């Protein structure tokens, strides 16, 4: 079983930053891919970003370019740099693997 | 077995595939290249998926 935990949500104003980090039982994020979704208001779990035991990644089309997901320099934790924050970006952000989910880190956005 | 190709087009259905993979991925997707155990196993590593999600069957 994998435990993980989903950090860095908050409240910003749009046009801002955010960082959310996920941590994951037993170093797994170093040989296993990850994906990150988000409930929103209009609809439930929304994909917004992967990245693969080797690093390589992939973004939501409403995402790209002001997302970022990569990992620490140990491999074992998962960053989502997330600028240029929209209103549309508000909800509550996940981390999964291998079927496990954390219980979601919130992120609002004020104007 | 047919049934990895289409649980691997379901796994990237409402996602987007990387460009390095889009190639490798999508010669899956379509039965041009074979998608033996071997492969659905460390694919299913890749990317996350629920151990055996490829070889499960549907409904």
């Amino acid at each position: 079983q994998v435990q993980l935990v989903e950090s860095g949500g908050g409240l910003v104003q749009s046009g801002g930053s955010l960082r959310l980090s996920c941590a994951a039982s037993g170093s797994i994020f170093r040989t296993t891919g990850m994906n990150w979704y988000r409930q929103t208001p209009e609809k439930q779990r929304e994909w917004v970003a992967l990245i693969t035991s080797h690093g390589t990644t992939s973004y939501a089309a409403s995402v790209e370019g002001r997302f970022t997901i990569s990992r620490d320099s140990a491999g074992t934790t998962v960053y989502l740099q997330m600028n240029s924050l929209k209103p549309e970006d508000a909800g509550v952000y996940y981390c999964t693997t291998r079927g496990y989910w954390g219980q979601g880190t919130q992120v609002t956005v004020s104007s | 077995k047919e049934i990895r190709r289409l649980r691997l087009k379901e796994w990237f259905k409402d996602k987007t595939l990387p460009p390095k993979e889009k190639s490798y991925l999508s010669q899956l997707m379509s039965g041009r290249a074979s998608f033996g155990e071997k492969a659905a196993r460390r694919i299913e590593q890749t990317y996350g998926m629920p151990e055996g999600y490829l070889d499960a069957e549907y409904a």
